[PDB]
């Protein structure tokens, strides 16, 4: 669960950071 | 004042993961305390990753299993997962978030207690793991050029 966690934050944070470029 | 980043020090980071932190709470009505358009931007990017989050998975405090015991490891293990292939603002604006959720959900299970620590971990984390990236990628300040409009 924890590495699941981790993973959803990485891609959205990841998602975020190619938004705002 | 504007030879230098803004937000450029340790002490800097520390004010702004605890006005970040006392904002999380104060949206669940808890009150809680241990720059100004950087504090802005980033409880609105947060504001914003939690909005698109929330659109595809369940709530983040579904999957912690806090306990006093377990919750820096468990911080510690989501966040360096996080980062080890590297660091963007996006990643840096989830792991605020995380630190959020995990303080949220320390209040909610009766271990407020935890989030005067929690804001510590997260300070130390930020200065030993993300302010030389900070700096290097033009400071709070391109965060601030990058993320201040909306959407």
């Amino acid at each position: 669960d924890m590495e699941n966690l981790s993973r959803r934050l990485k891609v959205t944070g990841d998602l975020f950071d190619i938004m705002s470029g | 004042g504007s030879m230098a980043h803004a937000g450029r020090t340790g002490y800097d980071n520390r004010e702004i993961v605890m006005k970040y932190i006392h904002y999380k709470l104060s949206q669940r009505g808890y009150e809680w305390d241990a720059s100004e358009v950087v504090h802005l931007t980033l409880r609105q990017a947060g504001d914003d990753f939690s909005r698109r989050y929330r659109r595809d998975f369940a709530e983040m405090s579904s999957q912690l299993h806090l306990t006093p015991f377990t919750a820096r490891g468990r911080f510690a293990t989501v966040v360096e997962e996080l980062f080890r292939d590297g660091v963007n603002w996006g990643r840096i604006v989830a792991f605020f978030e995380f630190g959020g959720v995990m303080c949220v959900e320390s209040v909610n299970r009766e271990m407020s207690p935890l989030v005067d620590n929690i804001a510590l971990w997260m300070t130390e984390y930020l200065n030993r793991h993300l302010h030389t990236w900070i700096q290097d990628n033009g400071g709070w300040d391109a965060f601030v050029e990058l993320y201040g409009p909306s959407m």
